[PDB]
Formats: structure tokens, C-alpha cells, sequence
């Protein structure tokens, strides 16, 4: 696969597609 | 966290796995 | 605002737009 | 849950927001 | 709730939830 | 170009895209 | 309305057209 | 406007439903 | 019609809108 | 990863996603 | 296709994968 | 290519058909 700059809504997008059924955490204060 | 390694860099998609429950 | 319909990834958007920099957590079923 | 509610019913901000940190 | 930059796409998404059967007017010339 | 099928906030996309800095209404139903 | 015509038929970037400012 | 309300500076949701019908 | 800037995945999402059925290829290095 | 449900944009999204600066062909049946 | 497939179906980041260029 | 031309500039809907199939 490939590395892009994933932000904001594009981020969790993203999480959301590695994810999916797991779910995630987005957590941008760390 | 994901938004250093993944917005202000780049991370892959296995590194945005990190971030899976 | 109003009551949402929300499926799939329109559900992540619209927690990333609710939270912002708090983040959430994206727990399904599974 | 949250998820299955939002899509097979509805489900308002005010509950989408219990799921922020 | 939060204060996010909401620009663009983005924009209207965050009005399309918020406001949803309503419906809103976007309108960037003012 | 072709016909569109678009629910929800695909649809409020395709207007941000076939607008612009016109901008739109988006009035649903309801 | 469009709105629902988009959603349950189709619709036409020509039609969406209309609804702008 | 919207555009310098909520993209330029920020707004909150309840500020952009000030944009709702 | 308009003319904006259309990036990333916007880019990708106008593409499909345009092109629908038709399919399109989405190549940046050119 | 999970296996994914993708109709419509959301397919065009995900394969942004995972090629990237590669870029993709999106190609329908029709 | 993988178009039809994701939809109707599912379909793998790694099935995806074969449409990059 | 297409980046440089509705990205980094910008292009009409009409542009963007130059990249269907
Ligand atoms: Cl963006
Ligand atoms: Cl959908
Ligand atoms: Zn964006
Ligand atoms: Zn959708």
C-alpha cells in the first residue's frame, strides 16, 4: 500500500476503513 | 499520536491499525 | 439540530464533527 | 449500540456525543 | 460540543447534519 | 455528464461540487 | 423534491444545477 | 459569512445551524 | 457550472460524480 | 484489516485510500 | 467486478488493491 | 495531469470528464 497526510475527517475516514468491526479510537490530544 | 504520525507525517495504512480496538 | 440517520463511515463524520479535538471512540457491534 | 442504532433507527448529536473523550 | 475549521465539502456536511430536514442555504459570497 | 443517484449527504456533495461559490440551498421533504 | 428525486430515482448534475445561489 | 464564520475562524454546531432553514 | 480546486479524495469524489458509469482513472503521477 | 461494504463514493473513497499516489481505475460494470 | 462486489458483497483492502495503477 | 490541473489549479466539471473512461 501507500502513505499519504491523512487529517481530520479524512483520518477517521481512514480508521474507519483499516477498522471497521474493531472499531477505533481517534484521540487527536494523544 | 495518530494525527503527528498520520496528518502532520504520513503513516500507512497498517499504521493506522495502531489505532484499532 | 436534528435526529440523524446515520450508516457507515456518515456515522464517523458525524462523531469527528461532534467531538473534534476530543476525538471519540467508534465502538459497532461485533 | 451507537453504530447500530444511528443506521437502523436514528439517533440525535446530543447521543453521538457520549462517544467523544 | 466543539469549535472545528469547517471549510469547503466539509462545510456542508457539518450543515447537512446539523440541520438535516430543514434543510440550509450555503452561501459563500455572503 | 451522468445521472446521479444520491442520497443523504452524497447528495449535498454533489451540489457543494455542481455549485461552487454559488453556493446552493439544500430543502428537502418535510 | 429534488432531494427525493435524487434519492429514489435519479437525478442530473444539470437538475442539482438549478438549486444553486 | 459562513465561509470567514466557520472556515476562516471557527464555529460551533449551534453557530451553524444559524445557516439552517 | 464552476471551477474550484478539487484535491485528494474531493478530487476522487468529483471523478465519480462526473463520471459515474462510465468509471474514470484517477492518476496523479501523470 | 476488515473486509469492507463499499457501495457507491465510498468505493472511489477507500480506493484513494489504498493506492494513494499510485492512483486507481474505477471501473463499473454497465 | 470489484464495483459491483464491495456493494453487493464485501470486499478486501487487499482485492482493492489490484485497481491501483 | 489531473492534480495540477484541478488541485493545484482549478478545473471545471467539464475538466474533470477528460478523465473518464
Ligand atoms: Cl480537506
Ligand atoms: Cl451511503
Ligand atoms: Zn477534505
Ligand atoms: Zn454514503
Amino acid at each position: 500500500f501507500v502513505n499519504q497526510h491523512l487529517c481530520g475527517s479524512h483520518l477517521v475516514e481512514a480508521l474507519y476503513l483499516v477498522c471497521g468491526e474493531r472499531g477505533f479510537f481517534y484521540t487527536p490530544k494523544t | 499520536g495518530i494525527v503527528e504520525q498520520c496528518c502532520t507525517s504520513i503513516c500507512s495504512l497498517y499504521q493506522l491499525e495502531n489505532y484499532c480496538n
